[PDB]
């Protein structure tokens, strides 16, 4: 996302041989709870509902929001997912509860990090 | 890590400092860079290549605080001269780059190494890219079109004088790039 | 709740002959269920899905505030996730932290039954009651 | 994509949205095949087995050949089913019908459409063991819709037999509204 | 609270011889709880239940705020409204004690479902 | 459904609301059977036993004879008691003592009530001050609401003899 | 914080031998991923030179929004907040250890302030 | 406790015992202050210094109530006086501190007490001597030189020092 803002010390290292797009915060309502991320950090995974083109089926023309009649809480592991690389299985949730809403957000099952693949074992 | 003297003593807007901080404290948490975090911030930059060795030269063109490692602010000025300064920063900002032992000259043995470490960060064999256009020829062309009196050495009037010279390499450097 | 859009490609396969259960609508809105504060949102849709049980039934037509122009709850809110996931999704889920007799006094409230958990929590709504 | 839609079928961006959020529910995967396609109609009727004409409803669509049935079939399907003129309704219609797509119907396959509903829905469930056997509703179909009795039933004898008909045409235009 | 209603029906079998509500808004870090305020009266001398609370409450915002912890908060309310208080069999003890402490609630007013899970790890 | 409730009774819809919230709460169930009856009153009073009387209460209702008392029972018992007309809420009354349900009320069954309401209220059987005795409060009820004498008091007498009695009316209104 | 308040109790006993009036307290807003949280100013600067603590976080204040925005976890966040709160830092004996880490990395708490009662969780499964 | 009360009976705002009662109750939590709470309350107060025996002396300065412990109220009250109260109320709040066993005299014995309570609290920067200051108190205190100096004494003493009448009055916000 702000890797971008790197290229320009190679780019420097080029000379003598060899607008933007600004951001907005997004808002994805949620059964109710409003959450709210950087349209930046969706586009990270595209091809998948949020990072892709998909949601424009899911935004609502009036209340100027994507709203997911989906459960709140799984969401949180699948934006949180878009936010650092790593998607976590919460060591409460139950699996088919969960697995389910992978299913939907486009999310592939066993993208799931290291310190958690353990435990999507063990109880799966 | 003060946010109002970075607006003050660089070309950067509060705005623009914010999503650069929020842009550099992701690629690291810790705050402050060393060698390392530098190189594998590069590992993605490009596929299949590898910036290891020019990671090592991007780093101690910093370390102009010499404090062991890169804080932010530094990272800041570095850009705020190399998408905002004046052509001579920038152009100086790059002479420093190249200059490996920081002597105020450029030798073909060090041009060399960062040609090699810049091919490398991409695909002088990276599977498809294939190159063939040598390390070498490629500093002959540069010396040859930059070493003003022929004593085989590029000072920082040289190179100065000689990218001035150049259209291209001038409305390049200008173009007014944006930081958002 | 949407399986009622896959019915015209089975109309459609009668169209030549043809007892039979094969046969304007009405609205949608989204309601919205205050449950001690968290302001729960969902489709009226959603919640007909299960006549008969407080919610998809009439008798949540109690707990309407014309004012505030909204169902408020005094529940917990948390539990009041899962009741509403059931609505949801076909399945209820127990929640493998929260405390079984917290739970089973809140299924009480709304409607629902002990047991319509699926074969994934029925398992551990078991072997912790 | 959404305004493509809008534009190429004859839903409004509000109305598509809703039947994307109903496909999307109904498999998330995106993509049907025929398995899915099988236990999206488990619901549709109690203790019947719509397994066999589920198998029918699939090899109507695959239009685009690419294995499986992705959404954009799904609306265009509906678009014509529901909002499409009368003649492509009917032509849909026939070509569920035409199980082996080559533009006939013959009485071997209408028996195969008529028993694949009678046993999504259920003929011997509660109502009596068959009310009238596949065969005898075939026949009707047949002696009602070949027009010059070579057994064999044509697009266009299949048309004009339906126009002809006052209560199969107010059937196919009454306004659904999908919302 | 609404136990009051059902008192005539008592009263009625005497013949021959022998002001209202709100619901309030509890801040709590951001997430605002509301409840009825009966709710809260009905164990009074615990500090929602009782006075102390008025210490909490802010005039403009118009809703008592407490920089407190807004998970353990949903145990605490929860108590008010069924009798009973839970022990959530995931948060630290001395989290949830630290808590307790702080609304009045004394540390085994917990149920028997609980006060089991509470002894085990604590 | 609420609003047939604020038609075929004298409650307001908000105040239904409340009552059904009051109603909601001391069963979730919806339905009471004579159990959370008793419990119900556990607390009315302290250290006394309202076990018998809830007994008397409930089959006091079951007046749709659906085996439990739904809430709309409930409010409608409730709007006649609080806000009825005399006749409804002394008919209502009448019912209550009426334990066998054939419209005669008889010293055997209002010992049964009164004895069901001490326990309730926790009072002696057999108090000190003897005038006490729910046998010798019986007594005083039929001396002057059985108007002939023949042990047996019937509606309109019981109906005829409180509007006789003038506080036995202001208690019945207010 | 509010010790300052109990110093004069102490100024009292020495007779008979032996901004200096400019900062009021607000609640801030920390907006985090949706969840608007809110605390007293003072309660972030009892651990100045952490990111809340410190200065750092006026890099993510928003202008217009008038609040501190961190696109971050909001579950985590509540332990970060409650660590000012409470003096002790908790382990959520749910999330995972690595979620939760990488967490206080970004808001500049030392892995090991954890308090007795969880640095025990925090070993055995880590 | 009650905040409205409290506006009433001391010299705060509402708004400023809120301040106050919130910096209270986080102090502690237990809303009831015994000597322990209130020893470790000041190690902070000072880095390395041991306010342990001051504690003490501050402690039963209050008891004001003989409740056995401290409430909120009572800090309050000593808090309103100490930062709003009228000189002679300062004054005489200092004078019951120093007074250890309360009998309305200070003798040479327990202001020496008090002097090395505070040192110990402070650094245990330093060169005055801890007698040689007792010394200098009583011999600019005690006015007729009986070695004991009573409440009278104390407030005419401080009234004529034309600095420790400015430590009094100069300072207050909450
Ligand atoms: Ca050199
Ligand atoms: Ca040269
Ligand atoms: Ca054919
Ligand atoms: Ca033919
Ligand atoms: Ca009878
Ligand atoms: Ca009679
Ligand atoms: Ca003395
Ligand atoms: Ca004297
Ligand atoms: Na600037
Ligand atoms: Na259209
Ligand atoms: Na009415
Ligand atoms: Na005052
Ligand atoms: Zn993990
Ligand atoms: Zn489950
Ligand atoms: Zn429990
Ligand atoms: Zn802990």
């Amino acid at each position: 996302a702000g890797v971008a803002a790197w290229l320009p010390f190679a780019r420097a290292a080029a000379i003598g041989w060899m607008n933007k797009r600004q951001d907005e915060l997004i808002v994805l309502n949620v059964s109710g709870r409003r959450f709210q991320t950087w349209r930046t950090t969706l586009e990270r995974y595209p091809d998948t509902l949020l990072g892709s083109t998909e949601k424009e089926f899911f935004f609502n023309e009036d209340t100027k929001e994507y709203f997911f009649d989906r459960d709140p809480e799984v969401f949180r592991c699948v934006l949180n997912f878009y936010r650092t690389g790593k998607l976590h299985y919460p060591r409460y949730e139950c699996i088919s509860a969960y697995d389910d809403e992978l299913a939907f957000y486009g999310i592939l099952p066993e993208i799931i990090g290291d310190c958690c693949y353990e435990e999507y074992k063990d109880r799966k | 890590e003060g946010l109002e003297q970075l607006e003050a003593q660089t070309n950067f807007t509060k705005r623009e400092l914010q999503v650069l901080y929020r842009g550099f404290k992701n690629e690291c948490p810790s705050g402050v860079v060393n060698e390392d975090t530098f190189k594998q911030i590069y590992a993605q930059f490009f596929p299949h290549g590898d910036a290891s060795t020019y990671a090592h030269y991007l780093f101690n063109a910093f370390d102009t605080t010499q404090t062991g490692s890169v804080k932010f602010e530094d990272f800041v000025t570095a850009l705020s001269i190399l998408l905002r300064g004046t052509v001579h920063e920038k152009l100086r900002w790059t002479f420093n780059l190249y200059d490996i032992n920081k002597d105020g000259y450029i030798n073909k043995e060090e041009m060399m190494d960062i040609v090699k470490a810049i091919y490398d960060m991409m695909g002088a064999y990276t599977y498809p890219v294939l190159a063939e256009d040598t390390p070498r020829q490629h500093v002959d062309v540069f010396f040859q079109k930059m070493d003003k009196n022929k004593d085989g050495i590029v000072t920082l009037d040289e190179f100065l004088e000689s990218c001035q010279e150049d259209d291209n390499i001038m409305r390049s450097l200008q173009l007014f790039q944006n930081v958002m």
